[PDB]
RNA sequence: GGGUCUCGCGGAACCGGUGAGUACACCGGAAUCCAGGAAACUGGAUUUGGGCGUGCCCCCGCGAGACC
């Protein structure tokens, strides 16, 4: 069915330029309207833009007019914003979403998963991977609990995956913290039997994009 | 003059199988074109009613909407622990299209007490020359719960972050991270690390702990 | 009394929904007229070109001028 796909985010300086794309398939843009909406992080929901292809309209909330511009190529069924004079408050996530109005009215009713823009002067970094060994005297009741600490990296987001993607269950990826340092950290844990620990082989696999760093990390008892 | 979505409340608690009601007061008249929408944390909004009472296709049907006027009601009438989220009112009416502040539904559960568990720094994180421990707390219930690390029975301060995680779609419980960070060189002064838990499921507080240097 | 371009005048209202991708094909609420009731209405008969965050466009019809 329908699909949208935010891409261009990242890591800007002050005063910067970025520029988002949204990939849409299922449908064709020429006969809906796309829409960007922001989320600062921890607030609300921000409406920026919106544009309507087979009517050239371009509607822009009053916090971006000028600095932002949204457009759109029909052949290639994508949308653009635009982004000069970046500021911090600009910092949030991206999200694209479409509307029609002719033949329904039904809202934004399908949203992309989102890009995350982050104005900052500090420097993209890559994350150090540690494991975090299931403690050697005991655990809780049959099950055991082993994770990866992912340190000081810029900006977010990571991604931890279990095992190639074979392990969900039991699995808490904490939300990330902001040193005093100024960098991110986080743990990603799972609960296992403790029965598999010496039969099943717990890697954590982090990706974080911005800097081109994976590392896949053994976790194993100490 | 931009239309301004009045939500409340900012957040509430509620059992499973409650009647969950959110309103959103448009001011100055969007006649029907008002959406509510379902942010669960980290993903896309998801469109829930449109048109103020038209329930968007795939949604379950103990979600509604209502109008009277400018004020507008979202109700679940059964709330299941996956409704865990946080929802919006919007009004399309006309641009700008604005947007309710949020309201924070949070799933009110038995008390669960926390698995705790405590993790000493790796080897291959001592050589870069810091310490990282971690104490874990896993699955419990309310999030009200207090961690305090000691390092050869000496209370530490201002050397600790924790962060939690969002309410469980499934178990509504939540987890807890806390990490104590040193020196090597302070790591490497002391030999007992305990994590220290205490949460209302707790009748007494649980200590997690190592000494330094077990294979 | 024909064909092509330009200009002028036109092609019920509201609310939904379904296939299509162009500017089309549909299905419902409904409205209109008539009759009846104190009455929200009830019968019977009939009824609107389309696209798109919307003031512009597509198509169709009629008129006028120019060109054959």
């Amino acid at each position: 069915e329908v699909q949208l796909v935010e891409s261009g985010g990242g890591l800007v300086q002050p005063g910067g330029s970025l520029r988002l794309s949204c990939a849409a398939s299922g449908f064709y843009i020429s006969y809906s309207s796309i829409h960007w909406v922001r989320q600062a992080p921890g607030k609300g929901l921000e409406w920026v833009a919106s544009i309507s292809p087979s009517s050239g309209s371009t509607y822009y909330a009053d916090s971006v007019k000028g600095r932002f511009t949204i457009s759109a190529d029909t052949s290639k069924n994508t949308a653009y914003l635009q982004m000069n004079s970046l500021r911090a408050e600009d910092t949030a996530v991206y999200y694209c979403a479409r509307s029609r109005y002719s033949r329904y009215r039904r809202g934004f009713d399908y949203w992309g998963q989102g890009t995350l823009v982050t104005v900052s002067s500090a420097s993209t970094k890559g994350p150090s991977v540690f494991p975090l060994a299931p403690s050697s005297k005991s655990t809780s009741g049959g099950t055991a609990a082993l994770g990866c600490l992912v340190k000081d990296y810029f900006p977010e987001p990571v991604t931890v995956s279990w095992n190639s993607g074979a392990l969900t269950s039991g699995v808490h990826t904490f939300p990330a913290v902001l040193q005093s340092s100024g960098l991110y950290s986080l743990s990603s844990v799972v609960t296992v039997p403790s029965s598999s620990l010496g039969t099943q082989t717990y890697i954590c696999n982090v990706n974080h994009k911005p800097s081109n760093t994976k590392v896949d990390k053994k976790v194993e008892p100490k | 003059s931009d239309i301004q979505m009045t939500q409340s409340p900012s957040s509430l608690s509620a059992s499973v199988g409650d009647r969950v009601t959110i309103t959103c007061r448009a001011s100055q008249s969007v006649s029907s074109a008002v959406a509510w929408y379902q942010q669960k944390p980290g993903k896309a909004p998801k469109l829930l009613i449109y048109s103020a009472s038209s329930l968007y296709s795939g949604v379950p049907s103990r979600f509604s909407g209502s109008r009277s006027g400018t004020d507008f009601t979202l109700t679940i009438s059964s709330l299941q622990p996956e409704d865990f989220a946080t929802y919006y009112c919007q009004q399309y009416s006309s641009s700008p299209y604005t947007f309710g502040q949020g309201t924070k539904v949070e799933i009110k559960r038995t008390v669960a007490a926390p698995s705790v568990f405590i993790f000493p720094p790796s080897d291959e994180q001592l050589k870069s020359g810091t310490a990282s421990v971690v104490c874990l707390l896993n699955n419990f219930y309310p999030r009200e719960a207090k961690v305090q690390w000691k390092v050869d029975n000496a209370l530490q301060s201002g050397n600790s972050q924790e962060s939690v995680t969002e309410q469980d779609s499934k178990d509504s419980t939540y987890s807890l991270s806390s990490t104590l960070t040193l020196s090597k060189a302070d790591y490497e002064k002391h030999k007992v690390y305990a994590c220290e838990v205490t949460h209302q499921g707790l009748s007494s507080p649980v200590t997690k702990s190592f000494n330094r240097g077990e294979c």
